C-alpha cells in the first residue's frame, strides 16, 4: 500500500500528491526502480525551486506526459518514436521540440526534450487527478545513485522534496529510467 | 614512474619498513628518521634549503609522538659552489635547530666535480625520544576519529612552483617552512587520544589521507568548506586548475584524534603560533575510501597525485 509523508492530508495518497504538485511543491515518488522527483512542468517557480535545491545539476529534466496525444502537442513524434514511448519497456525518449510550450528551466537552449509515459499503476492514477505534464527526474542530490529505500530517501532528499509518496514494498535492485531515441533508421539508446 | 621505492621495500623488507612510518621506533622509546633535500631554487620566498633540511627532519622525528633532540647533517656540494650561499644555508640550519631546541651532533661534507650535482644537496637524519604515553602511527586510525590540519594547505608547493617556474601572481606566495615539534609537544598532552600524526609533504594532504587509509585500513571523509587555504594559493591553483590537496606543505601536520578530544586538539593548536589557522577537516570512515564533500552534500573521491 501507499503512504504520504510531509504535511497532513485527509484524502487518499494519490490525491494528496496531485494537490502538492498543483501547489508548486516537489514530490519524491517511489516507483519501480527507485525514487524520482516531480513538479508541475508548466510551473516555472516549482521548476526553479527544484533547480535551486539540487543546485549542482544544470542537466535538462525529463518530463512525464499522460499519453501520446499530449506528447504530440509538445514534441515531434514519428511512428518509431511512438513505438519506443508506448513500449512496455517504458523509457524516456529524447524527442525534437515543437516550439516552447513548457516552463523555463526544464530544457532551456535545447531543441530536444526527454519524455516518458506512465509506467506503474501509481502514474495512471496520478494522471486522472492532474492536467499538466510533470518533471520526472532521478531521486538524488546531484548525480549519485538514486534512492531506493524509504528511510534512505527521507534523509537524503530532506532538503529537496517537500512531500513523499512511499510504499511498503522493498526495491531490491535500484535501477534508473532508460533514456533512448530514434535516429538514422535505428534505435539509439543513451 | 619512480618504482624505485618498490625496489627499496623489497630488499630492506622488515617490520620497520613494512610499517611505512614517518620514523622508525627503536628500543620502544627512541625514534629515527632520514630525509634528503633537493629543492630548486635553494632560496625561495619564506625559506631556503637549509631551514628546510632541519625542519623536515625535526618534524618527521616528532610524528611518532616524540621530542626530537639530535640531528645529523650531510652535505653534497658541487665544485665551485659560492661559499657565501653556503654560509647562508648553514646559518639557516643553525637558526632552525636553535628554534626547534635540537642539536646537530654528527655530519659529513663531500665535494664532487663540477657538474656531478646541481649546486648542493643536503641529507639530515634525526633522533627523538617518545613522550610518556605516546602511541602515534599511520596504522592507528579507527572509524569515528576526527581529522584535523594544523593550518593552511598548499603553501610550500605553490611557493617553490612560483619561484622555480617564474610564475608571477597577484599576491606573492611564501613557503610555510617551520619546526612543529613545539606544536606536537602541546598536542601530546592528549596522550593516546592522538592516533596519527603526519606532515603532508610530497603529494600534499591527499597523499597523507591515502596513506592513513591504506595502513589503518579505513576511509576518510573531508569537507571542502572546512579546508584552510590562503586566498593567494586558492586563486593560483584555480588559474592553473590545480588541487591544493596535492601541493606540498612544510609547516603543517595532519592529525587524527579520538572523537571526544577533537575540540581540545583544535584549541591546543589555535593557541600555538604555527596553529592559528587550524581546522577540523573530516572524519575517519568505515569505507576504505578517501572522499570529499562539497557544500550541500555532494560526495566525490579524492584523486591521487
Ligand atoms: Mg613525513
Amino acid at each position: 500500500s501507499l503512504s504520504f509523508v510531509g504535511e497532513g492530508c485527509f484524502d487518499d495518497e494519490i490525491k494528496c500528491v496531485a494537490k502538492a504538485l498543483k501547489e508548486g511543491k516537489i514530490v519524491a515518488i517511489k516507483g519501480i526502480g527507485g525514487f524520482h522527483l516531480a513538479v508541475n512542468a508548466l510551473d516555472d517557480e516549482a521548476v526553479a525551486t527544484l533547480r535551486r535545491r539540487k543546485k549542482r545539476y544544470g542537466k535538462p529534466f525529463a518530463v512525464m506526459m499522460r499519453d501520446v496525444e499530449e506528447v504530440k502537442k509538445y514534441c515531434i513524434v514519428s511512428p518509431e518514436e511512438e513505438r519506443l514511448l508506448l513500449s512496455q519497456r517504458r523509457p524516456i525518449v529524447l524527442l525534437k521540440k515543437k516550439g516552447e510550450k513548457l516552463a523555463k528551466g526544464i530544457a532551456d537552449d535545447l531543441d530536444t526534450l526527454g519524455v516518458m509515459l506512465p509506467y506503474a499503476p501509481i502514474h495512471y492514477l496520478l494522471m486522472e487527478e492532474i492536467d499538466f505534464p510533470i518533471v520526472m527526474t532521478s531521486g538524488n542530490v546531484s548525480e549519485e545513485p538514486i534512492c531506493k529505500d524509504n528511510e534512505e530517501a527521507l534523509e537524503k532528499l530532506k532538503d529537496i522534496a517537500d512531500v513523499f509518496l512511499l510504499n511498503n514494498r522493498d526495491i531490491v535492485n535500484r535501477i534508473d529510467d532508460s533514456v533512448t531515441s530514434f535516429n538514422a533508421g535505428a534505435e539509439r539508446i543513451i | 614512474g619512480a618504482l624505485i621505492e618498490e625496489v627499496f621495500a623489497d630488499a630492506f623488507d622488515n617490520e620497520y619498513i613494512r610499517a611505512m612510518e614517518d620514523a622508525a621506533l627503536l628500543f620502544g622509546n627512541i625514534t629515527l628518521t632520514t630525509d634528503s633535500f633537493t629543492v630548486k631554487p635553494l632560496f625561495f620566498p619564506g625559506g631556503d634549503i637549509g631551514k628546510l633540511a632541519v625542519c623536515g627532519t625535526v618534524n618527521d622525528a616528532s610524528m611518532r609522538g616524540a621530542k626530537p633532540l639530535f640531528l645529523t647533517a650531510a652535505f653534497i656540494i658541487e665544485e665551485g659552489f659560492p661559499v657565501e650561499d653556503l654560509k647562508k644555508i648553514v646559518k639557516s640550519m643553525a637558526e632552525a635547530a636553535k628554534e626547534a631546541g635540537v642539536k646537530i651532533v654528527a655530519g659529513d661534507t663531500k665535494v664532487v666535480e663540477k657538474g656531478s650535482v646541481d649546486r648542493i644537496f643536503i641529507n639530515t637524519s634525526g633522533i627523538g625520544v617518545l613522550y610518556e604515553g605516546a602511541n602515534v602511527s599511520i596504522k592507528n586510525a579507527k572509524p569515528g576519529d576526527i581529522v584535523l590540519i594544523s593550518g593552511t594547505i598548499g603553501d610550500h608547493g605553490m611557493a617553490v612552483m612560483s619561484a622555480r617556474e617564474e610564475l608571477q601572481f597577484d599576491t606573492p606566495i611564501f613557503s610555510d617552512v617551520a619546526p612543529l615539534n613545539g606544536l606536537i609537544e602541546k598536542l601530546m598532552t592528549l596522550g593516546e587520544a592522538i592516533k596519527v600524526l603526519r606532515d603532508p609533504t610530497r603529494g600534499g594532504v591527499a597523499e597523507v589521507l591515502y596513506e592513513i587509509s591504506k595502513m589503518s585500513g579505513v576511509g576518510i571523509k573531508i569537507y571542502e568548506e572546512k579546508l584552510p587555504v590562503k586566498e593567494s594559493v586558492k586563486s593560483a591553483c584555480e588559474f592553473m586548475g590545480i588541487d591544493f590537496l596535492h601541493l606540498a606543505n612544510e609547516g603543517k601536520v595532519v592529525v587524527v584524534v579520538e572523537r571526544d578530544y577533537a575540540e581540545k586538539a583544535l584549541e591546543i593548536m589555535k593557541s600555538h603560533e604555527y596553529g592559528k589557522d587550524a581546522e577540523i577537516i573530516g572524519e575517519v570512515n568505515d569505507s576504505k575510501l578517501v572522499t570529499i564533500n562539497t557544500i550541500y552534500g555532494t560526495s566525490r573521491i579524492v584523486d591521487r597525485p
